[PDB]
């Protein structure tokens, strides 16, 4: 006889936050990969000056001259930071992220400019030689949608 | 529908914040009420215009 | 006889303001935290150099580098925003606030990694020594109800 | 007065803060339009329980 | 008969992406200008050493000892770098970059303070003689509003 | 990027069309920046299930501005057309917000 607007608008709220739900679920997880890449990050320095001093990538984190231990370079999205032989990989934790992206991770990885080096940032990446690197195919990459426009790097970007 | 329409919280209702349909449907009590009372007064409109023995219809 | 849709829509509409009334009312207050939080952050800067630099938590807001004043540092919902050992506690106003928000506060208090700090957001604290604080237990702390996921931080959050 | 008791901002209203005696004088259609509906049901209860010749009351 | 909360919210998310628009927009513009700047920088090491130590501006890349080749000092939004007679320029890519930005350029141009000089950074110059230099004036001058307040120099300044 | 997602994977949303479904709506699909969504078959009116309208925005310079009406295609990174063929949701249904034309600027 009467009460539908209620009953409707307590209904279009309740299908408004499913809607609103993968929208704030990937803005979520685009946001706490923009930290992994962060705490990669500012670690370039380490790694930057001790190719240029040395003319050798380093090969860990001791090398590098930071937080012997990888688990020492976590985050709240972050489980851990490892250098590895001047790649620097970002591991995202297994709790407080999105669900389609914890314990995936990304790398940061330079090459020899000649005098200085220039930095990429991108999917997993495993170095061959002192200026060649390679997907570190396996499957546990952060997936293309949850990656900046900034780190869109291929394996072979020069 | 007068008498149930003088506010809230007479005898048998509900709340208003209930939803409609379940509002609706507990008051389904009285509106079959009146729906039986409309069924009366048009029998009574339309209809209007042992002793064995003393059963039988006579004249 | 007859008129009971306006009146049914009319009560529909009633109750449900009366059902959209407390979700708009922590939504509301969630949202006033979630700037006493933005309030005292920004002012983690001050903090951390005066650290870095010297090794010792800044005593008060002069010391920090900031508006020597904590009301000088107030908002909307923020009656104020003081730095007592390096802990930066966040006030909130009397007028303008949800109800059983106002005049309750939290702190962004932070840890010395070596070489750098980390910070943490929560439930008030005191500052006991210079790597170690405490529950300001006393009465007036947000509520978790109305705090961030990323500001349910404990006293020994590492 | 019951459907008029049906909350606030109804058509013909005012607002509840408004003085009362300005709310009251408004209204006045409404009490007005009662005071009628009373003098009708009264009426229909107390009533309701050239040639001279033709004008005369006959059996 | 109900539901506008869903459809209300659907579309005031949409109209505030249209207002957050233009701001990420600018920003993002005056984000990828800024780093034109630091590109056209830190090449002005070069420049100056060199006119310091022979008292004429280098003629190009090669004589100022960079990159002997403009292309070679680009970057994401930066289509290259040029020293033109110790005028360093920096062009803006095409791809990558806001659309009202793009392959224009600003310039970085020193004085001789006599022992020493001094440097500054603007919208595109020409030198004309060893201690002058004048607006390339020819419509691909990146607009003032991109540009910070530190680049704001125009061809006569002191 | 400085262009339109060719499809849902590209925006970086359920990589499947009908993954983005609803109760009345079948799905929503992302080609080239438009976003059309089209409504289910079952839990719908009668004259407006299997039929859809689009979301399409344009280069603003530094920003973009978003349109809302009946279904539209992409023919160039600044240009749509509509994409005429029948299962438009029909003007009568459409919010007032969601009246755009093709050519809405």
């Amino acid at each position: 006889f009467t009460l539908i607007e209620l009953m409707i608008v307590i209904a279009i709220v309740g299908i408004l936050a499913a809607v609103a739900l993968p929208a704030y679920q990937d803005y979520t997880a685009r946001a706490q990969v923009s930290e992994a890449i962060l705490l990669a990050e500012g670690q370039k320095s380490a790694v930057t000056e001790y190719y240029l001093n040395h003319g050798k990538w380093p090969e860990n984190n001791t090398s590098a001259g930071v937080a012997s231990s990888p688990t020492d370079i976590k985050g709240k999205y972050v489980k851990e930071v490892e250098v590895k032989n001047g790649v620097v990989t970002a591991t995202m934790l297994s709790s407080g992220v999105n669900n389609e992206i914890k314990g995936k991770k990304l790398s940061l990885w330079a090459r020899r400019e000649n005098g200085s080096v220039k930095w990429f940032c991108g999917q997993p990446v495993t170095r061959t030689d002192d200026d060649t690197v390679a997907d570190a195919k396996d499957g546990k990459e952060i997936d293309t949608k949850h990656l900046p426009s900034t780190c869109r790097d291929n394996f072979d970007a020069k | 529908k007068m008498f149930a329409d003088f506010g809230s919280e007479l005898p048998g209702p509900t709340q208003m914040i209930v939803n409609f349909s379940h509002m609706a449907q507990e008051y389904f009590f009285h509106v079959a009420g009146s729906i039986v009372a409309v069924v009366m007064s048009f029998t009574w409109s339309y209809r209007q215009p042992l002793f064995m023995p003393v059963f039988g219809p006579v004249l």
